[PDB]
């Protein structure tokens, strides 16, 4: 409602910019609950290589419970390319649309503008 | 810090 993120999802500076709109940690399986079945996940690619299949065994694990699946991504990386194109195949199949920030404050923004 | 934890997102 007034958001929904995952207290895993803390630490994180987007939520700095989280500003505009009220929100607040729930236990809730994706990253962030924006309405009664639309749910993003944010994966800062960077991270992405460290440690990834993370954010293919993160869509898995909300399997459907949300109608507008979307995911956020922090293009914080230099030739990004190849990834996005492994990402995206993934999305097409996981059907949740694709969305792409290059800051922390980018990315905060496009909260702000899902839940208005 | 370096403690990236969990969530997508380098920490």
């Amino acid at each position: 409602n007034s958001i929904i993120v995952s207290p895993r999802q803390r630490g994180n500076p987007v939520l700095k910019f989280v500003r505009n709109v009220p929100w607040e940690f729930g236990d809730v399986i994706p990253d962030y609950v924006l309405g009664q079945s639309t749910c993003a996940l944010f994966l800062s690619l960077r991270y992405h290589n460290l440690h990834p299949d993370y954010i293919h065994g993160r869509l898995q694990s909300l399997g459907k419970n949300f109608a507008l699946r979307v995911l956020l991504v922090q293009v914080d990386v230099k030739d990004p390319q190849q990834a996005l194109k492994e990402l995206a195949k993934m999305c097409i199949l996981a059907d949740c649309t694709l969305i792409l920030a290059w800051s922390p404050e980018e990315a905060g923004r496009y909260l702000e503008t899902y839940k208005a | 810090k370096i403690i990236d934890t969990g969530g997508g997102f380098i920490l």
